[PDB]
């Protein structure tokens, strides 16, 4: 047998700044303005890996 | 076979990106998807080897989403469609398939 759970879950203050900083980065509103796959794969690759953990973007150096 | 020998160890963290999905037993009872694939492929591979261990006894699958990031819309088949679109002849073209509408409305913020 098959359940099926969908959970939603906030996003922290850090991930919520670099979310931010990338978004509203340029380089990014240019591609959503104008278009181009590999641009938006790349935000992607960018913005879900800050989504997963943010220590994979800026590690917390000792 | 380490990990399904010894009730003890809590958990296997395991990669949707490897390749032996062909092992038929897998003795834990939940499984957590802590990310969605980008890569469908993957993606299917990594499915059908749940609903495997699914077949094998009852088990919970968990799902995390965050709220609001894109991720809610990766959840969505038509963003792999997307990707599938792009997967015929992504070489000569000029890499616009993801049309302007699409790429704005996936993303915009709504009330």
């Amino acid at each position: 047998k098959k359940y099926e759970h969908v959970l939603k879950c906030r996003l922290s203050n850090r991930q919520k700044a670099l979310y931010e900083d990338v978004i509203l980065q340029p380089g990014t509103q240019e591609a959503l303005k104008s278009g181009h796959f590999v641009n938006v794969l790349s935000i992607l690759v960018r913005l879900q890996r800050i989504c997963n953990h943010p220590g994979l973007v800026e590690p917390r150096h000792p | 076979r380490s990990f399904n020998r010894d009730r003890r160890i809590f958990c296997a963290i395991l990669s949707t990106h490897s390749r032996t999905t062909g092992i038929n037993l897998v003795e834990a009872d939940t499984v957590v998807f802590y990310d969605n694939d980008l890569n469908p492929v993957m993606d299917a591979k990594a499915q059908e080897w749940c609903d495997r261990i699914g077949r094998c006894k009852d088990i919970h699958i968990y799902r995390l989403v965050s709220g609001n990031s894109i991720e809610e819309k990766l959840l969505k088949n038509g963003t792999k469609d997307l990707i599938r679109e792009v997967a015929a002849q992504g070489n000569d073209y000029s890499m616009a398939f993801l049309t302007q509408r699409t790429i704005q409305e996936l993303f915009e913020v709504y009330s």
